[PDB]
RNA sequence: AUGUUU
RNA sequence: GGUGAAAUUCUUGGAUUUAUUGAAGACUAACUACUGCGAAAGCAUUUGCCAAGGACGUUUUCAUUAAUCAAGAACGAAAGUUAGGGGAUCGAAGAUGAUCAGAUACCGUCGUAGUCUUAACCAUAAACUAUGCCGACUAGGGAUCGGGUGGUGUUUUUUUAAUGACCCACUCGGCACCUUACGAGAAAUCAAAGUCUUUGGGUUCUGGGGGGAGUAUGGUCGCAAGGCUGAAACUUAAAGGAAUUG
């Protein structure tokens, strides 16, 4: 599922965790897809959406909160947004929508 | 070609009701019970009392103008018996034999979906 | 006597003994 | 001793069976133990069938039946003779009469 | 102060003059700061929104319910209390509601209520545990505590006063038609003693 | 070490007020002094102010709640009922 | 010493609009007075009439039809469909041992304004060459059958008015549709729409009522 | 329907 | 109304009955079976979500990781306890009507706690198959549940075929059943209660005539009711099991 693809990207691909690194990757154009936690504040989610619209980056809305997103990306801290730089050997980039 | 009422025979134990009403049931015509036709306090459910009550009900119905009746027979129902009393058959006999026409006999005994824990206790009535 | 009622009488006796022992100290 | 090879009931591999109330005395008896008889009677039992066919306004009315499942406790079934005391060998006969 | 339920300060825009209008609502449980509250006939069925009683479906749980339209809230205002919509009478528009006391009331369908239950529920479940805690409770409500028993007074002070033993002497159930100075005890009591069985007589 | 066997936070009350009352008070004091998860920032930083007010030390968001818990079971049931009725009204 | 039947006048329940027959019977009520109108005493009465007595065909002896008086118009009670139910004798006759009983209930809105609850019943059946004596379903065939029946009922309703739904219930085309959609799951000998219940009426709509 | 002891 | 018959009870404030609605809580009839799942207690309306599980199939993987288990833990019908909610029905208590010689019992009418639910206790039942668990072997047979395999198979349409349902045969696992028992038992009966004087596959628990007595005491658990552990003095020639005839 989505958690499995996220784990595959964590173990094999390239990624950034957190708002500042995600926005940096979006403005650098090296973000392939951004996953936004459900409990992310709506203003921050809207600004990330605007950056992804400007950079033509896909947006996936994680059904869980930041704790669940951190667990899915295999970390022990809260993650409000994940940016995928290189999908690696994982089908997260094409098997969406 | 006929004027139809509803017989609504409630044949419990200890009593039988012969209660002829209109097609809707809002208005009733000559509701007679088996106890009104006997004074023993135990024959009120008896077939003779039911026959007399139904004969009186039919006589009063065919002065109002009821010529035929659809038949709805019920027991006590609920959680008590499910079995019609001894007087329902005699009441139907008298209704059919007093000149009234008979139509659409149905058993309308109330049947629960396993509700209303029954009276008597788990050891039942001890006789 | 029925064993159940013997048990009930014994339990009542035990309760009475417990009360009379508790009242002393 | 043990009167009946399985039990005075029908419960093996079940453990617990919900009770039903005897139609005669309202005693609680497990459903697998209660004596169950289907009563499928003509509304007009035997005598007034002719009278009701004569008084009926419909030719070939095909009068209905009353269906009622009767659940009896052992004591009430024996008292009302729905079941009877049988010989020791005749008890081992489950075919209905 | 003096209220169990918290209050919510909700700021609206004045539709007729350029300024802000602060209103003091009784906060419903789940209402949070920064939340948008919608009030009117066309507002959505969300907790904290103010709706006419007729505009909500049967079974809706409301609070701060107006007894009359425009009274700005009369019913189900204490902490943890709420009013249940049980049905509407669209002709001669009225809404049937159940009050916290269990009483059924017929209210105009234009009367408003706040969706949800009043915050602060479960307050009376905690024992006060202390005369000091009762003191601080009533210090910010009114001088109604502590209470001297009338039976512990002298006859001049109370109907229950006097006697060589502390006792009422006559029935404590007092007629509704009694006058001031007599209405001490159980006024117009339909019944007395420990309540056993079910409530909601009909 | 475990300083008290059962009184817990009610050890401050000593031997007063009765064991049943101390137990009833203990349950709700534990509830009211517990730290709860912030539904907005996901942090275990929500603590009670006055009764019915629960504020997150992070993100400074305060929510109206129960007197001693953030969400009463009655309020959760009412939230579910309102969600269901809103869904029925919209469709 | 009053004889309440002297002051009662008769009315004719011209109950249906399309079933097969306008006349269903007569009913009596107290004559109109100042503080008690006969039109008020009427116009709420529900009459239960056999579908066979409505269609003239004896193969409708079950499926009684409830009709509520919607308007009293000069000794003619113009009613409309209020609900239908199978007879107790028929239902008990179909409910037999050594077979699986499947029941499905849906709450649907008709095309125009009407809210109905549809109860359908079905029974597993023996094949032609079955030796097995019970022919039970596997509790997932039951779920698939219930899903299919619910879809069929919710498609037959929501695409027709109350009158159209009644005129589709009389031929029992929904039963045949269920049989055709379920014959690939389980035989289902005795598919029937055992009950239609009217949950909420819309605005009176005397114009729509005035069709008979 | 009930009828106590040996 | 209620009963075998009555009475308490309701009733021209219209009782009971009938019709259209509403509300409340409980329960899940018929389908329901010598049928299913679960360690047991238990589990029977639909649908959605959440994890779980046996059996089957497997030319997938590890390789002894296993069996039974003092101490120690989880669950544990009903009743009962505490605090809320709910309280329709039935209903320990209580009140009453009748019988009786007495009947604050059976029967009748009410009716509190309870019955329902949340959060905590309680840990007991003829908690039974009165049959510990694991393993091997020793008759026959037909049903049935779940999985699988095969068929010139019947039936359902998609357009070859396929599944779906059904039949036949086999197979694994399960609830059981019928006959016969080489065998076992005191017998009733038992495919295990057999493979025991031809006595030993492994392991846990329990009993030593009947009472006193599951009592006293101590310990321990429980808010309590009580639970677990548990004597002795003393007393007694029987108590008991199965079966036979009256
Ligand atoms: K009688
Ligand atoms: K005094
Ligand atoms: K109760
Ligand atoms: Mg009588
Ligand atoms: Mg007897
Ligand atoms: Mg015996
Ligand atoms: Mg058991
Ligand atoms: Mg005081
Ligand atoms: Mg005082
Ligand atoms: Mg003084
Ligand atoms: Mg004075
Ligand atoms: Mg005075
Ligand atoms: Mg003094
Ligand atoms: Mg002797
Ligand atoms: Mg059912
Ligand atoms: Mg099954
Ligand atoms: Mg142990
Ligand atoms: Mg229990
Ligand atoms: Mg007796
Ligand atoms: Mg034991
Ligand atoms: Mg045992
Ligand atoms: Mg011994
Ligand atoms: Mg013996
Ligand atoms: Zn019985
Ligand atoms: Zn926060």
């Amino acid at each position: 599922s989505i958690n499995q693809k996220l784990a595959l990207v964590i173990k094999s691909g390239k990624y950034t965790l957190g708002y500042k690194s995600t926005v940096k990757s979006l403005r650098q154009g090296k973000s392939k897809l951004i996953i936004i936690a459900a409990n992310t504040p709506v203003l921050r989610k809207s600004e990330l959406e605007y950056y992804a619209m400007l950079s033509k980056t896909k947006v996936y809305y994680f059904q869980g909160g930041n704790n669940e997103l951190g667990t899915a990306v295999g970390k022990l801290f809260r993650v409000g947004v994940v940016s995928i730089l290189e999908a690696g050997d994982s089908d997260i980039l094409t098997t969406l929508a | 070609s006929q004027v139809f009422g509803v017989a609504r025979i409630y044949a419990s134990f200890n009593d039988t009701f012969v209660h002829v009403t209109d097609l809707s049931g809002k208005e009733t015509i000559a509701r007679v019970t088996g106890g009104m036709k006997v004074k023993a306090d135990r024959d009120e459910s008896s077939p003779y009392a039911a026959m007399l009550a139904a004969q009186d009900v039919a006589a009063k119905c065919k002065e109002v103008g009821i010529t035929a009746v659809h038949v709805k027979i019920r027991a006590t129902g609920g959680t008590r018996t499910k079995t019609p009393g001894p007087g329902g058959q005699a009441a139907l006999r008298a209704l059919a034999r007093s000149g009234l026409r008979i139509g659409r006999i149905e058993d309308v005994t109330p049947v629960p979906s396993d509700s209303t824990r029954k009276k008597g206790g788990r050891r039942g009535r001890r006789l | 006597m029925r064993a159940k009622w013997r048990k009930k009488r014994t339990r009542r006796l035990k309760r009475k003994r417990r009360k009379v022992r508790a009242r002393s100290k | 001793p043990k009167k009946r090879a399985s039990n005075g009931r029908n419960k093996k591999g079940r453990g617990h069976v919900k009770p039903v109330r005897c139609v005669n005395c309202s005693k609680s008896i497990p459903k697998d133990k209660a004596i169950k008889r289907m009563a499928i009677r003509n509304i007009v039992e035997a005598a007034a069938v002719r009278d009701l066919s004569e008084a009926s306004v419909y030719p070939e009315y095909a009068l209905p039946k009353t269906y009622n499942k009767l659940h009896y406790c052992v004591s009430c079934a024996i008292h009302a003779r729905i079941v009877r005391v049988r010989s020791r060998e005749d008890r081992k006969n489950r075919a209905p009469p | 102060s003096g209220r169990g339920a918290p209050l919510a300060k909700v700021v609206f825009r004045d539709p007729y003059k350029y300024r802000l209008r602060e209103e003091i609502f009784i906060a419903n449980e789940g209402v949070h700061t920064g939340q948008f509250i919608y009030a009117g006939k066309k507002a959505s069925l969300n907790v904290g929104n103010v709706l006419p009683l007729g505009s909500v479906p049967e079974g809706t749980i409301v609070s701060n319910v107006e007894e009359k339209p425009g009274d700005r809230g009369a019913l189900a205002r204490a902490s943890g209390n709420y009013v249940i919509i049980i049905g509407h009478n669209p002709d001669e528009n009225k809404t049937r509601v159940r009050l916290p006391s269990g009483a059924k009331k017929v209210i105009s369908s234009d009367a408003r209520g706040v969706i949800g239950v009043i915050a602060g529920g479960g307050r009376v479940d905690k024992p006060l545990l202390k005369a000091g805690r009762a003191f601080h409770k009533y210090r910010l409500k009114r001088n109604s505590w502590p209470k001297t028993r009338g039976v512990a007074m002298n006859p001049v002070d109370h109907p229950h006063g006097g006697g060589n033993h502390q006792h009422i002497g006559k029935a404590s159930t007092i007629s509704r038609g009694a006058v001031s100075g007599q209405k001490a005890g159980l006024i117009a009591a339909r019944r007395t003693g420990l309540l056993r069985g079910s409530q909601k007589t009909q | 070490a475990k300083r008290t066997k059962k009184v817990g936070i009610t050890g401050k009350y000593g031997v007063r007020y009765g064991s049943s009352l101390r137990r009833q008070v203990k349950k709700l004091e534990i509830q009211q002094h517990a730290r709860y998860d912030c539904s907005f920032c996901g942090k275990k930083t929500v603590k009670r102010g006055a009764a019915g007010i629960w504020t997150c030390s992070c993100c400074k968001k305060t929510v109206a709640g129960g007197a001693y818990t953030v969400s009463t079971a009655a309020a959760a049931t009412v939230r579910s009922t309102i969600r269901r009725l809103r869904e029925m009204v919209e469709a | 010493v009053v004889d309440p039947f002297t002051r009662k006048e008769w009315f004719d329940i011209k109950a249906p609009s399309t079933f097969e027959n306008r006349n269903v019977g007569k009913t009596l009520v107290n004559k109109s007075t100042g503080l008690k109108s006969a039109s008020d005493a009427l116009k709420g009465r529900v009459v239960e009439v056999c579908l066979a007595d409505l269609q003239g065909s004896e193969d409708h002896s079950f499926r009684k039809i409830k009709l509520r008086v919607d308007e009293v118009q000069g000794k003619n009670l113009l009613t409309n469909f209020h609900g239908m139910d199978f007879t107790t004798d028929k239902l008990r006759s179909m409910v037999r041992k050594w077979q699986t009983l499947i029941e499905a209930n849906v709450t649907v809105k008709t095309s125009d304004d009407y809210v109905l609850r549809i109860f359908a019943i079905a029974f597993t059946r023996k094949q032609a060459n079955q030796v097995k004596r019970h022919s039970y379903a596997q509790s997932s065939h039951i779920r698939a059958i219930r899903k299919v029946i619910s879809e069929i009922l919710t498609k037959e309703v929501q695409g027709s008015t109350l009158a159209q739904l009644t005129s589709k219930l009389i031929p029992e085309v929904i039963n045949k549709e269920i049989e055709n959609a379920t014959k690939d799951i389980f035989p289902l000998q005795n598919i029937h729409v055992r009950k239609v219940k009217l949950l909420k009426q819309p605005k009176f709509d005397v114009g729509a009522l005035m069709a008979l």
